[PDB]
């Protein structure tokens, strides 16, 4: 296929893991120049898991609350609570802070995961925003304050810091606004999800990608509009398609229209009929068009 | 459910 | 699910990767010590490609010929005082020792066996993913021109065992590379001539190693208290396209974690090889062995 | 057929 999941070297980010320590909890926290971020749910102890009221407990914590270690020894001279994350100031700047901004990611876009346990990087994968602002990551006890981003030049964009399971292989985290990936509550009372959703735009890219590797029999003459197969997408579990220009790129390498994809979708969906590509047996949307474009063009 | 980590 | 393609953190890797250059060919090289290890097809010239004559080539060489620069990470300004052919692959030696060169082994790689890669383009480390090794000794990678000297490579522990230099695209989305001993991973050869692959086949130590975590997930209307011994299974193997199942240390666990035996899930994939019929498990209709023993370990238990 | 890299 030529398509692989593919992450961004994680070196940078390597140099910004730590390890936060507050009572009985331990995880890991991402230090920026003079402030390191962690979980707030770091504060609470075993049996308020349930319900912690986080402020209060910010309250009776100090400075000395906090033990941050770099697995140097760093002195934390100041905390504050930023919606579900710590914004801990600590009294010595990370010499290898790359350049940085925090952005919160959409659904059907792909960032890379750097998995710690301790403050150790154990492994990257990538992941999509799913439809219902979960990931499915590989996570588990000890993983909180792990690290998604996507980088940009020399720019790395963090947008993820892992927070919790909510059910078996289902993930979320908060953006480095402090707001949870959308809207689940760092408690650990049940909760219930969003159904998921195909990502149409991923799906496209991901049969532009099949095209380009000369696997196209399921290319018709027939088109569905972007408008109609987005009233056919709220009826059967696909978001609603947005072209952009790297997907019009692809367009134009293959010279197959987007609303040809569109059509195909509509009919594979309902079964490939015996047949693969690429070569599963269902739809593949966690390849975005830049996937695409990049590892198969390009570009 | 919902499981801190 | 709980399984993720989990690549090793690339740091360390990174930091040895240089761009070698000679005549106008550039690709990457990687940097131990004082030795720079790359392609030799760097050396080969455009109008050689379908030919090349690799003892004639290296003769036509000084060290002269060879440069190699450093773009990331810690600058440095090398030079080559030597230069050797082994196998597939360029050795030169520089005048500086690499200050950021980590513990490692030079290790060739089984099919089966899960690698981390680091694609890189100019010197300059682009992305990294994990493939596992194929029974025809090739990779389902994803590399563009400019990929090659990418290297693969396992951990242990904080030893990085270098398994593999990218080479070449066979086909479409297939590929292959040396090991460090400087031999061609399924002796493809490093020219641009058609070369047929063997025919691919399952790795049942991996099917395996994915019907456990299938279990562990809930998922086992597969689990019969039927089983086929390794060695039934294994002679059954050489004819329908699966690899011959090498028991370890980990397959163990999962059969201890589980309560399912390894022979029990020989016998399933006697059943499930020809169709789940309408069925899936997590949740595919085809047998899956991307995933080792070691993955569903780590990732879904404590080790 | 096979390319080099």
């Amino acid at each position: 296929s030529g398509l692989v999941k593919m992450s961004h070297p994680s070196g940078d980010v390597e140099a910004c893991m730590v390890q936060v320590t507050c009572g009985s909890m331990t995880l890991n926290g991402l230090w920026l120049d003079d402030t390191v971020w962690c979980p707030r749910h770091v504060m609470c102890p075993a049996d308020q898991l349930s319900d912690p009221n986080y402020d209060a407990l910010l309250i009776s914590m100090t400075n000395h609350s906090f033990s941050v270690q770099k697995h140097a020894n760093l002195r934390v001279v100041g905390h504050a609570m930023q919606g579900t994350l710590l914004k801990l100031t600590v009294d010595v700047a990370n010499p290898s802070t790359p350049a940085y901004t925090f952005t919160t990611v959409k659904p059907g876009a792909a960032f890379s995961v750097l998995a710690c346990y301790n403050g150790r990087p154990t492994g990257t994968f990538t992941v999509v925003m799913r439809p219902n602002y979960t990931i499915k990551g590989s996570f588990l006890c000890g993983s909180c304050g792990s690290v998604g981003y996507t980088k940009e030049g020399s720019v790395i964009n963090f947008c993820y810091m892992h927070q919790m399971e909510l059910a078996n292989g289902t993930h979320t985290g908060s953006a480095f606004d402090g707001t949870m990936y959308g809207a689940f509550m760092d408690k650990q009372v049940h909760q219930v999800q969003l159904t998921d959703k195909y990502c149409s735009v991923n799906v496209v890219a991901w049969l532009y990608a099949a095209i380009l590797n000369g696997c196209a029999w399921f290319v018709k003459p027939n088109r569905t509009s972007v408008v109609s197969f987005n009233e056919w997408a709220l009826a059967n579990q696909f978001t609603e398609f947005v072209g952009t220009q790297s997907v019009d790129m692809l367009a134009v390498k293959t010279g197959v229209a987007i609303e040809q994809l569109l059509y195909a979708i509509q009919q594979l969906y309902t079964g490939f009929q015996g047949k693969q590509i690429l070569g599963s047996t269902m739809l593949e949307d966690e390849f975005t068009p830049e996937d695409v474009n990049m590892q198969i063009m390009g570009v | 459910x919902a499981v801190l980590x």
